[PDB]
């Protein structure tokens, strides 16, 4: 039966539904942080080790003992309390109980053809999502858009102090990344209480939790967000632990999908940058992207690609602030996230430029004549 | 010859941006250019 | 089948073609042949020019070279798809013999 160890693994993401029904019950406040935002933060806390993942059980065994005691203390009504929070108390008593080690100390660090082709392709996939591909990208993507096109004013330090110094210099990407998960917990700590409590109408671009629902919902995704990025990292993390450059192209078509699928951005990445800057220029038109368009001159009047790499620097430090002062303009939108798009593009440009660098012929006949 | 007509191309775009129709085009044509400045290899293309 | 009589009727195309552009064709095999080529791979060309002009009156015979870089490296894939991609090689002949004739219809048109 895999599926009893399955199930004995199964308690963290069994814990995260019954804390989804803690919230926006009990106590608006803290129930949600107690429960669930501390079991983020304690995810987190496993993730910030960075060869911890998986392991640490002294702060997860004494999580289960925090929410035993406050149903101990407390947790229609009376019975409400006691059945929905020992609902939740009995799977942790559960772990602490029995099998706390498949999840926290034992997934460690320290058919046919059909079904032979699916599950490659998981893997491949996941090799994606282990590479850059998905630890960055995807994850700045949807903080963009709910920061910047989202509530605005106090979510800077989610992504302007973050993603926007993080991007260049990718030394500090991982610490980025849980300073964040970090930030938006207490982000949703603070819009727990709203904001309606006696209003006497400190200024940091006020605009108030007043919806409950709604105002919830966004922060929270991103939160999950890196939770995901965390998971599909730390599970190859432990594939790894335990479980053609230019020689291909002039094999055949599969050879020459093959190169560019793995090495695109490696030689196209210039190209794109320089691309990328015209559409923010195109979906913007305004005053401060004549700034971005006097840039991309500047580094198009470079040619040599070799004097194009030492303004590379440069580039990328205008775009990071940028986007910060974009916040601080629009705090103290759209165009943010094509800024930011450009940021992201070339500043994996500046990690490959002075990094990573220092029947087809029918097909190369067309591009090649 | 190809690098001036890029810089006829970027010009058109800048100065759009500038403006008080659009740049859709003049972006098909920059990547088409830069894709062209770029093949002129000294390998591929000497051939 | 249906199909079928069009497969072979495109075959009866590409002959009809060949025979339009045959001169242009034999002109170009006593000329083109070891002109256009755009198939070496890798790197650069060692020799330039031996790799080209001195390779493999109207229809010549042995003066220059037989096949040895392979006569066929062009018909092989050319060949290979005798269909479908074949007629429409034959279609860029006729048009690259008669391309006086094919300005004279656009400008009419």
């Amino acid at each position: 039966e895999l599926v009893k160890g399955v199930y004995a693994k199964y308690w963290i993401y069994v814990c995260a539904g019954m804390f989804i029904v803690v919230s926006f019950a009990g106590r608006l406040v803290v129930y949600k942080i107690v429960y669930m935002f501390l079991f983020l933060l304690c995810l987190t806390l496993f993730q910030v080790y960075y060869s911890l993942w998986r392991k640490l059980l002294k702060a997860f065994w004494w999580l289960v003992v925090a929410y035993t005691m406050l149903v101990l203390i407390a947790v229609s009504e009376l019975f409400s309390s006691i059945l929905v929070p020992g609902f939740f108390l009995l799977a942790c008593i559960l772990q602490l109980h029995y099998f706390h080690r498949p999840f926290m100390q034992l997934t460690d660090m320290e058919l046919e053809l059909a079904a032979g082709f699916s599950d490659v392709l998981s893997r491949v996939q996941v090799f994606l999502r282990r590479l850059l591909e998905l630890h960055v990208f995807k994850l700045v993507a949807l903080y963009t858009v709910w920061v910047a096109l989202k509530e605005v004013s106090v979510m800077n330090l989610l992504l302007v102090v973050l993603w926007a110094f993080a991007l260049p210099y990718p030394r500090f990407r991982p610490m980025a990344s849980c300073l964040s998960t970090v930030w938006t917990c207490v982000i949703i700590v603070c819009k727990m209480l709203y904001q309606l409590k006696v209003v006497n109408p400190n200024w940091f671009g006020v605009r108030k939790g007043f919806p409950n629902l709604g105002y919830i919902q966004n922060h929270l995704q991103v939160l999950l967000l890196l939770v995901f990025e965390a998971i599909v990292y730390r599970r190859q993390e432990h594939y790894r632990r335990q479980h053609g450059t230019r020689q291909q192209l002039d094999q055949d078509l599969l050879g020459c999908l093959k190169y560019f699928i793995n090495f695109f951005f490696y030689k196209f990445g210039l190209e794109i940058c320089f691309l990328m800057a015209v559409n923010v220029i195109g979906q913007r038109m305004n005053f401060l992207v004549t700034l971005h368009g006097c840039w991309l001159v500047a580094i198009l009047t470079r040619r040599h690609r070799q004097a194009i790499a030492r303004l590379w620097p440069n580039y990328c430090l205008f775009l990071a602030l940028f986007l910060l002062y974009q916040y601080l303009l629009c705090l103290g939108s759209t165009n943010l996230i094509s800024d930011f798009l450009l940021l992201l593009c070339a500043s994996q440009q500046w990690q490959v430029f002075s990094a990573e660098r220092t029947y087809l012929d029918m097909l190369k006949v067309a591009v090649f004549r | 010859l190809w690098d001036c007509l890029i810089l006829y191309n970027v010009t058109v775009i800048i100065s759009k941006n500038m403006l008080s129709a659009g740049i859709i085009w003049d972006s098909v044509c920059f990547f088409f250019l830069l894709l062209q400045r770029r093949v002129f290899l000294s390998h591929y293309y000497l051939h | 089948f249906l199909w079928m009589l069009g497969q072979a009727l495109v075959d009866e195309l590409t002959r009809w073609l060949q025979e339009f552009t045959r001169h242009h064709g034999t002109m170009s095999d006593v000329l083109r042949a070891e002109r256009y080529l755009l198939t070496q791979e890798l790197l650069q060309g060692g020799e330039v020019h031996r790799g080209v002009l001195d390779q493999l009156a109207s229809e010549l015979l042995l003066d220059r070279r037989l096949r040895i870089p392979e006569l066929e490296e062009a018909e092989l894939f050319a060949e290979g798809q005798g269909r479908a991609l074949r007629l429409l090689r034959a279609v860029y002949q006729c048009v690259a013999a008669h391309s006086e004739l094919l300005c004279y219809f656009i400008i009419i048109l």
